[PDB]
């Protein structure tokens, strides 16, 4: 139920549109997926044993983090982008 | 209308930015100020002090890529920091 | 891939291949100033 | 001076000087590359 | 070679009835992957000189729902076809009632034929295709992702939600082979399926123009 | 020969040519630094608009 209710908790696109909620599931698709795979219960039994202050402090942890990890809007992202590829053009070498 | 809100609640590191930088204007030229303050003269760590209060008197006007704009109140925009 | 993949769609875009050349850039109507500040000036101001 | 019009919107899509929409979402995740960050996935190799 | 010329044949066949069943088009499956050997044994082995030979394995396919369009393909016996011969073949449109055709050179169709078919696509949608593009197949590769043209409705409530436009939404040449394969018009708006590698699948729209 | 006395130098408000209204080159005149195409490109990534509107407009030729 923690894992449910956490991949509920976790949004990119907004809006009860079925072809909203559709691109935000195939967006956060992979993600889930790993979340999940990593919060299997054989795992959490087995491998880890955490309490449950452990459990919820960590889910809490994991919203904050993914929440921080969102794209700001207005980021010059497309320049950032040419001049982030241009760099290793300047470090990568045609004699190498 | 408080139904119609498409952008993130999550105001961003250039919202803040702004905001702090304006802030510190008017408070660098002594428009009054109604955040409680411990003794400073910078209007930096004033502005900064309001920013971390969430009390500031400026609602943010967001232009939406349509052609329509939305408002977002520092109250009701929550923090990232 | 993030950066990588935001180069090449905006690359293709346009329904076509967008070499980086005035051949291309002043094909595509990005702004005439845009286009100006190109390494092209004169010639993309004086057709605009 | 090819890609200086190239910036993401509020609505979380990746707009031009002309506003025509590239990609839905930045680098089709919306996820900053600062945090990204490598991680092993175990889900895919092992046997069934 | 004649097992050349046949195997040629049976893969044109193939693509055809695969191309057919891709853009909705009632293909039975023993036509959708019949083998080889049957095909020969179908139709004689000996297309140089023989029994079988061009327009002899055209199809008259109709679609899985609305019979009343129906496709017919076009196997002109010579390579590079005759504007008479297309004339020809517009009274066989004519005396059909349907009003999609595809037709298949062997060599490069003439300018003069294409100006025709350009002026005469309104009337009746006319489609001209070459051997190796019709004998290879274009989504059968895995670099190509999964393309589906999406309807009106769609398309009105899609620009209703993301409140952008058409000549906001990112294009796609019409003549393409993609959009050839396809089939679609000017202006018409196709859904892409493609696989992501930092997000597993990705939903990218574009609009032939 | 480089010798830090003769490379260091600095300008605030000095004089303005005939032509524009911008500030002098080299140390010999009081010369102004030229804040180059790719600075400015590399400042719009970073996003300051308005230090760079300041550093581009008023503080070179309102």
């Amino acid at each position: 139920e923690g894992v449910k209710e956490l991949s509920k908790k976790l949004v990119i696109v907004n809006g009860d549109d079925p072809l909203s909620r559709q691109a935000q599931e195939n967006a956060t698709l992979l993600f889930n997926i790993h979340l999940r795979s990593t919060l299997c219960s054989r795992r959490m039994a087995e491998e880890f044993r955490l309490s449950g202050e452990a459990f919820d402090w960590l889910l809490g942890e994991i919203e904050s983090k993914f929440n921080q990890a969102i794209a700001h809007p207005g980021e010059m992202v497309g320049a950032l982008a040419a001049q982030s590829l241009g760099e290793p053009a300047t470090q990568m070498t045609l004699n190498t | 209308a408080n139904q119609k809100r498409i952008t993130t609640p999550y105001m961003t590191k250039y919202e803040r930015a702004r905001v702090l930088g304006t802030r510190a204007l008017q408070i660098a030229m002594c428009a009054p100020v109604m955040v409680e303050l411990e003794g400073e003269t910078d209007p930096l760590l004033i502005a900064m002090k309001e920013l971390k209060a969430r009390k500031i008197p400026i609602i943010i006007r967001r232009y939406l890529p349509d052609g329509s704009y939305e408002d977002w109140g520092v109250d009701e925009l929550i923090i990232s920091d | 891939y993030r950066h990588l993949a935001l180069l090449c769609d905006t690359m293709t875009c346009r329904g076509h291949l967008m070499a980086i050349t005035r051949h291309g850039v002043n094909r595509q109507d990005t702004g005439p100033l845009m286009k100006c500040s190109f390494e092209e000036t004169v010639d993309v101001l004086m057709e605009a | 001076k090819s890609m200086e019009s190239v910036m993401v919107k509020y609505d979380a899509t990746v707009r031009n000087s002309i506003n025509q929409v590239v990609q839905l979402r930045y680098g089709e995740d919306g996820l900053a590359g600062e945090s990204v960050e490598f991680q092993n996935l175990a889900t895919l190799k092992p046997s069934n | 070679d004649d097992e050349e010329e046949t195997y040629r044949l049976w893969k044109i066949r193939k693509t055809i009835m695969q191309l057919c069943h891709d853009r909705g088009y009632l293909v039975t499956q023993d036509e959708l992957d019949q083998t080889l050997e049957e095909f020969k044994a179908q139709f004689g082995d000996k297309p140089s000189e023989g029994r079988p030979r061009r327009t002899d394995l055209t199809v008259l396919v109709a679609h899985n729902d609305d019979p009343t369009d129906q496709m017919f393909v076009f196997f002109p016996e010579e390579p590079k076809v005759g504007i008479k011969t297309i004339k020809v073949y517009c009274q066989r449109m004519q005396e059909e009632n349907i009003t999609r055709a595809l037709i298949v050179v062997q060599q490069g169709m003439t300018p003069s034929a294409k100006q025709s078919l350009v002026d005469m696509a309104p009337k009746y949608i006319l489609e001209q295709f070459l051997q190796q593009e019709l004998l290879i197949n274009i989504t059968e590769h895995e670099l190509v992702p999964e393309h589906v043209v999406m309807t009106k409705e769609e398309v009105t409530e899609l620009l209703a939600r993301y409140k952008l436009r058409e000549n906001q939404l990112p294009r796609i040449q019409a003549g393409d082979p993609v959009a050839r394969y396809f089939g679609i018009k000017r202006g018409q708006v196709v859904k892409i399926i493609r696989p992501s590698e930092t997000a597993g699948r990705y939903i990218t729209y574009r609009l032939v123009q | 020969k480089h010798m830090v006395d003769d490379k260091i130098h600095s300008r605030a408000r000095g004089p303005i040519q005939i032509l524009n209204r911008q500030p002098m080159e080299g140390r010999s005149r009081d010369g102004g630094l030229r804040f180059g195409e790719m600075e400015r490109d590399c400042q719009i990534a970073h996003g300051a608009a308005q230090f760079l509107r300041e550093r581009l407009f008023e503080a070179s030729d309102p």
